[PDB]
Order: C-alpha cells, then structure tokens, then sequence
DNA sequence: ACTTACATGCACAGGATGTATATATCTGACACGTGCCTGGAGACTAGGGAGTAATCCCCTTGGCGGTTAAAACGCGGGGGACAGCGCGTACGTGCGTTTAAGCGGTGCTAGAGCTGTCTACGACCAATTGAGCGGCCTCGGCACCGGGATTCTCCAGGGCGGCCAG
DNA sequence: ACTGGCCGCCCTGGAGAATCCCGGTGCCGAGGCCGCTCAATTGGTCGTAGACAGCTCTAGCACCGCTTAAACGCACGTACGCGCTGTCCCCCGCGTTTTAACCGCCAAGGGGATTACTCCCTAGTCTCCAGGCACGTGTCAGATATATACATCCTGTGCATGTAAG
C-alpha cells in the first residue's frame, strides 16, 4: 500500500480564514502545495548555511528569522517577521 | 518531424507573448530556440532519470530539472 | 465583401490567447519532437504522461516569455514586427546565445 | 492536552514542520522556537495568495479557486510577483499586457 | 483666408531670393514662406504638393535626392 | 545627503568606456546614479542582515561577499 | 592648435580601460556612499576595509556589465549613443526592472 | 588563531601544469574562493541527489550524477573520467 | 601512507571528507565519495591553473595575476559556461568593440 | 464664376461582425462522511552546545599636512539624432483544400513499486604523529621612470570634374 | 552659346601627437624555511541501510477506427520597413581653473576573535490516542446552448483651402 503525506488540509484551512465561502480546484491544491514545500526548502535551506557559516550547530528561531530577511523582498518580509514573532511568544506562554 | 511545430501554433504563442506582427523568417528560428530549450532539460531530466536507475522518465525528474536551471515549475508536484 | 484591416484580426488574437491559458502547441507532434531528442541520451526511454505534459507546459511558458522581450526589442527598433534580430537581442542580454 | 499548533494560534502543522527539520540534515539541533516561527511564516505567505487569488476569483463571478487566479493574483501584487520571478505556474497562462505603440 | 499669391510663384520667389547652389530644399522654402507670407496651416501639404507638381512639368529641376525629399532648382 | 553626486560624470564615462560605449546622453548620469543606488541598496540591505545576525557591529567582508552570492552575483577574490 | 575629430579619442579610451583593470571610481567618495546608504538599515556601522573595496569591484562590474548590454540596444536601434530608454530596456530583460 | 584554506594544494597543482610560473596572493585567493565554491556546489547538489531517492549515503554515484548536471558538456566527460579513476586506483592499493 | 596519494591525488581526500561529514548533507558518506570529489576539484583547478599559465606567458610575465584568470576563462567556451555569472576581482574585461563604432 | 479633382480631417451614417449578456439544462469535480494506521505527544533523562562575564589587542576611526591627479566650467563646430518622403514588398486577411490531431476502446507487458531478506560498509571512540599553518628572513620578478622609435590621425594644398551665374 | 567662378570630390604628402618598445633601477611582495600544534590516519568495535532477489500490478506503449478541427496552400492589397536626404543641437575635445582625493603620518578606543565556567536547552526513549490519511457517497459550481442586447470596426458622404479647365 501507499501514504503520501502533505499540506492540503491545512492550506485548506487557511483558505478558510481567509475567504470561508471560496473553494480551490485540485490543480490549484497542488500548486498552492508545491510553493508551500518550496518555501519550507529555500528559508530552511538557507537557515542551514547560516548556522554552519556561523558555526553553530543549532537552528533556532534567529537563524529562521534572519533567512526570511534575506529570502522575501520588502514588505512581505516585515510582515513575516511579525507573524513569526507573535507565533513564537504565544507557544512559549504555555 | 521537427517541422510539427508548426506557423500558426507558434503564432498563437507569438499573439500571447503580446507581438502584432511575425517576419516569416521567425518560425525556423523558434524552432530552433525550442529544441535547445528542450534539449538542455530533457539532458538534466534523462540524468536523474539514469541515478535512480530507472527507464522511465518521470514527472519528477522533468521538475527537477526546471528547478536546477532555474524555471521552476508548480502543478506537477515538486 | 467585409475584409477589416491587417492588424486587426492581429489584435483580437493578442487579447483572446493573453485571456486563455490553455496550450497553444498541439500535444502529440510536440510528444513526438521530446522522444525524439530524448534519443540522443538513452535508448528506448519510456515517459510518464505528465513528465510530457510538465515539459510542453514549461516550453511554452519559456518562448511566450520570450516573445514578450522580444517584443520589446522590435518596439525599441520603431518596428512593430519582431525579426530574428529582435530574438537574438533579447535572448544575448538573457544569456545562452544560440 | 493542548496540540502544539494551538498553542501557537497556528493552521499549519508545528509538529509536521519540527520533524522535517531534523530529518532535513540542517543542523545536529532545532530550537524549539525555530519550528513554531517557520510555520508561522509559511502560513502568512498562503494566506497572502490567498486573500490575493480569492479576490481574482471573485473579479470573475467565481466561488472556486482555479490555477489562473493564482497566476493573476502573484503577477498582480509587487511583492509576490518578485518573491515568485523564477516560479512558472502550470496552466497560468499570462497577464494581459497589451504595449500602447500596438493600440490603434 | 488671408491674402497670399499662388504655392507656385511661392516656390520660385522663395528659390530665387536664395543665392546658393543646390538652389534650395523643402525645409529651407518653407520657412522662407513662412516668415515672409501670410500662409496657413497646410502651408507644408501645398509646399509639398507644388514641388511635386512643378517638378513633372520641368519648371522646377532636380538637384539632389528624388522627389519632395531633395534640393532643386529653378529650369532656364 | 547629497553624496550620491560624488559617483561623478567622468567616473561614469570610464565605466562605460570599459563597456565599450562610445557616446553617451546627458541624461545618462543621472539614471546611471540611480541604478547603481538601487544595486548597492540591495547589497549592503542583505550584507547588515549578516552582520546582525552574528551578532556584531561592524560588517566584514565575508558579510558583502554572502550577500552578493545571495543575489546571484558570486565574487572571487576575497573569501570563501 | 591640434583637435582629432569626435569619437577618436573615446575609441583610444575605450581600448585603454579594457586594457587595464584598475577600479574607474574615486575611492573615499564611493565608501561615503556606503555608509550613507547603510545608514537606512543599522545606525552607527562600522566597515571593515576589505568590505567597502568588495563592493566597488562588484559595484563597478555590475555597471560595466550594464553598459555593454546597454550598448547593444543603442546599436539595435540604429544609434551610436547610449540613453536612457537604452539602460531601461536592458535591465527590463535583465530583471530588476524597479 | 588558525584558518584552513586550499592554498598549499593549489600551488603544488600549478607547480605540474607549470613548474616555472607563480601566482600572486589576490590571484591565489581567487583560486581557493573557486575551489570552496565548486566544492559547496557539487555537495549540495549530489546532497539533493541522496534525498530525491530516500538514500542517507553520498557515494561516488551521487558526486559522478551532480557533475554531469553542473558542468557543462566536454567538461563534465573529462571530469568523469578522472573521478573514475581517481576511485579505481584508491580502492587498488 | 596519505589517502591523497592511494588516490593520486594533489588535492587533500582526507579534508574534503571532513569536510563532507560535517557538513550537513547526509548521515553517511561514502569511501569513494571524498576521492571522486577531490580528483574533480583538481581537474578544474588544474583546468584553469593551465590556461591561465599560457595567458600570462603570452603576456611576457611569469607570474599569474587576476587579469590571466579572467582572460583564461573568458576565452574558453566551456569554462566561460562554467563561470557565466562569478565575478573575478581585478580582472578586468576582454577586449571588445562593437563594429559600426569603428571608423573608415 | 462656377465645377471638377485631389488630399486632408472628421462626423456618422451604416450593416456586418464579434462581444458579452441572460436563462435553462446537464455533467462530474469537490467537500465532506466513514474506519484505520501511523506519527505527534507526553514525561523524563543526561550530555554538552550555547550563554556568560571578562581577557588581549587587532583594526577602524580620527585627525593632520603637502602634492597634485582629477573634477569642474566654459567654449566652439561636427558628428549625430531625428523627422520626412518615396519606394518595394513582405505580411496579413480570407477562403477553399488537405492532412493528421484528437478521441474512443483494448490488448499486453516492461518496469516501477514494494517487501524481506542479511552481507557489508560507515559512524564510532581511541591513539599516534607528521601534515599543514603561522611567523622570518632574503631577492628577483616586477613596478617605476628615463630616453628613442614606431604607428596613427589630420588638414592643409594640390588637381580633377561637376554646373550655376552671366 | 561660351566663359568664369565657386564647389565640390580623391589622395597625398608631413606636422602633431599618442602607442609600443627598450632600457636601467628602486623595491615590496612572493617563495622558501621551520618552528609547533591539532587534524588525519591506522586499528578494530559495533549497528544499520544499502545491495539484492523476489514479488504484484499500476502504467506505459501500441494498434485501430473514427469525425472534425486544425493545418495548409493560394492570392489579393495594404502599410510597414528600409533608404536617402536635410537640419538642428547635443555631445565631443580642449584648455583653465578650482576641488579634494590621495598619500604618509601619528594617535585613541570600539569591538573583534578568543577564554574558561556552567547553566539550561536539546536529543534520545518508551508509550498511548487521534489527527491525517486513504477510502467512500452526494450536492452543485461550472460548462454549454440558444436568444439577444451591447460594443466595435469600417466605408462612404460631405467640406474648408488649393489648383487646373472654360
């Protein structure tokens, strides 16, 4: 038998916060899916080197945070940061 | 059979890249621009293809490909 | 008789193609033209349905781009007919001359 | 019981992420903080195709999401259009851009 | 619809009044013409349009290039 | 705040002699002085974010020397 | 007095420059440049030397590069003159077109 | 305060191609940023390599594959050759 | 016996292996691997370290400078492919000049 | 003096066509049900990478002073950019003809995918030392600076040939 | 008519000014030595994932028949692209003049590369459910067709300045 995991379900969910009475096609799923996998790829690739570079052998929220000021141009970069922050603060509260 | 690509699908191409008017002289040209297109990925694509030692070129190893030359492509997986 | 002018058809095909997004290259000479060049690399290949289709997407969004600069170039020249000069031009300062 | 996704006021999987990380052959360690804001920012950046292809959806009489809003929507927005200048999107099609020399 | 003798004896005053080889091109006769005559908007069209004119019936003879894009003269 | 000036008309002229240019527009300068802006923007934007990152002050070289590979303009010559 | 004819003593130039390898910008003004730019970013930075010269030779590559692409479409359009509508064009197809 | 580099190892293959000529220091340096660089880019690809098929080993097959992708035509055959036999006589001895 | 001469190499097999194990690529790495890497690291080194040697010499010079790296590179078709887009530091260009500027 | 003809602009008729409009209907893609398997917790341990204050001291910033290469301003006249005109003609539109793409059903299997083996290859800790890095002298290829010598650009000063100007 | 003058053209030496090339000479970085670390190498333990043989079956080529839709061939007429020409002024080249970059210099201290001490974060493991997958069934957003209201393109007619014919 075969399982293939991925992020339909969630990207789904989002799409829900977003615009509740919109649907997406299968097409649409698979390019929403690849570009959240490709952006999971280049930001913790790019976290990767950062670490080594710096010769740390940990990823932490900094090096994350620091790819994504390096990877996402202007604005959309701010508002990741922030995004980010706010995730980060809320976990660590429990 | 490389003659298949044809004037008017390449003139429909033409017409979405936004051009108005073709020098008959442009057809051969893309053709020949087409096949080294073609040829560079298909080269990549067929590499993967031989390291997984398999005989058939899948979807995947064409995605690869792209991605290595810098044209990625979504709505296949990857 | 009703003949218009040259252009005008030119025109109308320009905003229907830009408003489509269906492949403008006829699926089954292009598989042919892949397997053919596939040649030159492994014999008796066999391909995925979708690794063709993956490739005529990626082909035909490469050369409509294409044609979008070279545009630019036959418009830059006061031409409004793109030439194999105009390709040369725009795929030279793109890299990957010839 | 509180799931880590939760916790973070977060859709998108914590856990999935935190894992992928540590098999990915990043670094010998992950943070505990480094999942929670990676996935924080994946979220972000779907929900901004999103609001942006719900709309070019909606500019069409359409409830459903298809392969060309995604395309309208990133060629439209400055931002997502250089995020997404080396990406091609499958059945996207082309921004309707017509040179004004051309125009009769 | 101010007061102006004919394109033609225009041309040849405007021609005349220049002392120089090539006798004169288009540009140079018409803002001649236009400094020294009361001439309308459609001064270059008639300019344009007595050249051709004169130069079929050889009152006017061609020096360099060919057509109303040269130099001429006036014929003896 | 008028420094970006000093990348000066003949300093310009040089460049593009080296570019294999022989004449050149007036208006040329100006636009010159402002893509060159945008570039270094680019540049040194990324550069800090290194320098930020390690947790220092001052940018060293290796810093320019990343940050040129992340735009896709890798130097030789001075590290790496 | 002795005066050569236009475009002759900018051929002598241009063969010079690619002759020779020297950076063609004033050092202290371009390092001015830097800072005042880095300014936007982080207050009270500090450079290391060997920085600010890595960006001058990238700086100055960056620019020669341009020209000789810009070049191109000047003489694609029938000109000798670069201009402004000649740089546009070749960083259009280059990219990084704001 | 010690920096490893690919200095020494570059010169001694200047010394076989060239007995009789030097290299100067920014010229040098310019070589070992070629080296490192070459070697992150064969790496990272024949890394990807490991991955794509579910394999946790770099071997020869993954580096031999990563070069025919980076290097272009007649350089990736004579890179080829070499890797070969680079491996043939280490596993002879 | 050094690993770098069972494999005949210039090249240090035993640093590039280190190199490849503390570098976050995989949880294991071949024995072949490092031999192969390093043989083709030496090629190109020794590649270019070749023409770069006949540039300066036709130059009258014996030792190499930057300006024979680039002008070695530049003019071979499959290293200039190689290195379209590195940059050499005080390498100048090749002499180029477009026809129609020159004079007759 | 009136009428006719270009050649321009411009209004607006025009049917003729291609666009987008609404309503009725049908088709099947997607969002949501169910059991079922695997990762994501949850709780806790121990090893050590990372945080800490504090140590040299390397290297950036800072100031000065004289020399002068280099940027600035002005100033003519030439070589270019640009607009216009006439000409040839490739490119477009359109219809009638021809070819093979596209769509359907189906047989037959090469090959991808999966499971289950267990041999062999690579991380792992430990021990020995010699490979390779950080100073330290010289000295020679090269940078610096002098005088001829070769190459190149050019603008006069002719001599040949065109055609008003008279 | 004819002459005479001005104005073209092609080339044809030398004056003016750079460039290559030869020469002697000051010198700072390259090449080599050699001190001392710590990384590489030999030697064997394990533990697993990669090599490998076996399997099922999803999926690929492959043939056949069928309509039509897409290609294609052909021929008109237009307007677009190249050439030539003529004018204006923008760009060049040059010399003076004024800026300030550049160099060589010494002086102060931020903060960069490195230290040990040790806290506190992280990997590693066994153990229960449930979240997320594959797996289904039914509503419905989208696609279609025919009617038709709206928008677009294109000739053909009238009309101030002109120029001839009577």
């Amino acid at each position: 038998r075969k399982r293939k995991e991925s992020y339909a379900i969630y990207i789904y969910k989002v799409l829900k916060q977003v615009h509740p009475d919109t649907g997406i096609s299968s097409k649409a799923m698979s390019i929403m899916n690849s570009f959240v996998n490709d952006i999971f790829e280049r930001i913790a690739a790019e976290a990767s080197r950062l670490a080594h570079y710096n010769k740390r052998s940990t990823i932490t929220s900094r090096e994350i945070q620091t790819a994504v000021r390096l990877l996402l141009p202007g604005e959309l970069a701010k508002h990741a940061v922030s995004e980010g922050t706010k995730a980060v603060t809320k976990y660590t509260s429990s | 059979n490389i003659q298949g690509i044809t004037k008017p699908a390449i003139r429909r191409l033409a017409r979405r890249g936004g051009v108005k008017r073709i020098s008959g002289l442009i057809y051969e040209e893309t053709r020949g621009v087409l096949k080294v297109f073609l040829e560079n990925v298909i080269r990549d694509a067929v590499t993967y293809t031989e390291h997984a030692k398999r005989k058939t070129v899948t979807a995947m190893d064409v995605v690869y490909a792209l991605k290595r030359q810098g044209r990625t492509l979504y709505g296949f997986g990857g | 008789p009703h003949r218009y002018r040259p252009g005008t058809v030119a025109l109308r095909e320009i905003r229907r193609y830009q408003k489509s997004t269906e492949l403008l290259i006829r699926k089954l000479p292009f598989q042919r033209l892949v397997r053919e060049i596939a040649q030159d690399f492994k014999t008796d290949l066999r391909f995925q349905s979708s690794a063709v289709m993956a490739l005529q997407e990626a082909s035909e969004a490469y050369l409509v781009g294409l044609f979008e600069d070279t545009n630019l170039c036959a418009i830059h020249a006061k031409r409004v007919t793109i030439m194999p000069k105009d390709i040369q031009l725009a795929r030279r300062i793109r890299g990957e001359r010839a | 019981a509180k799931s880590r996704s939760n916790r973070a006021g977060l859709q998108f999987p914590v856990g999935r992420i935190h894992r992928l990380l540590r098999k990915g052959n990043y670094a010998e360690r992950v943070g505990a903080g480094a999942p929670v804001y990676l996935a924080a920012v994946m979220e972000y950046l779907a929900a901004e195709v999103l609001e942006l292809a719900g709309n070019a959806a909606r500019d069409n009489k359409k409830t459903r999401i298809i392969p060309r809003h995604l395309q309208l929507a990133i060629r439209n927005d400055e931002e997502l259009n250089k995020l997404l200048s080396g990406v091609t999107i499958a059945q996207g099609g082309v921004l309707p851009n017509i040179q004004a020399v051309l125009l009769p | 619809s101010a007061s102006h003798p004919t394109y033609s004896e225009m041309i040849a005053a405007a021609i005349r009044a220049e002392k120089s080889r090539g006798g004169s091109s288009r540009q140079s006769i018409q803002k001649y013409i236009k400094s020294h005559y009361k001439v309308g908007h459609n001064a270059d069209l008639q300019i344009k349009l007595s050249i051709r004119r004169l130069l079929a019936a050889g009152v006017l003879k061609q020096t360099k290039g060919v057509g109303a894009s040269g130099s001429f003269r006036l014929a003896k």
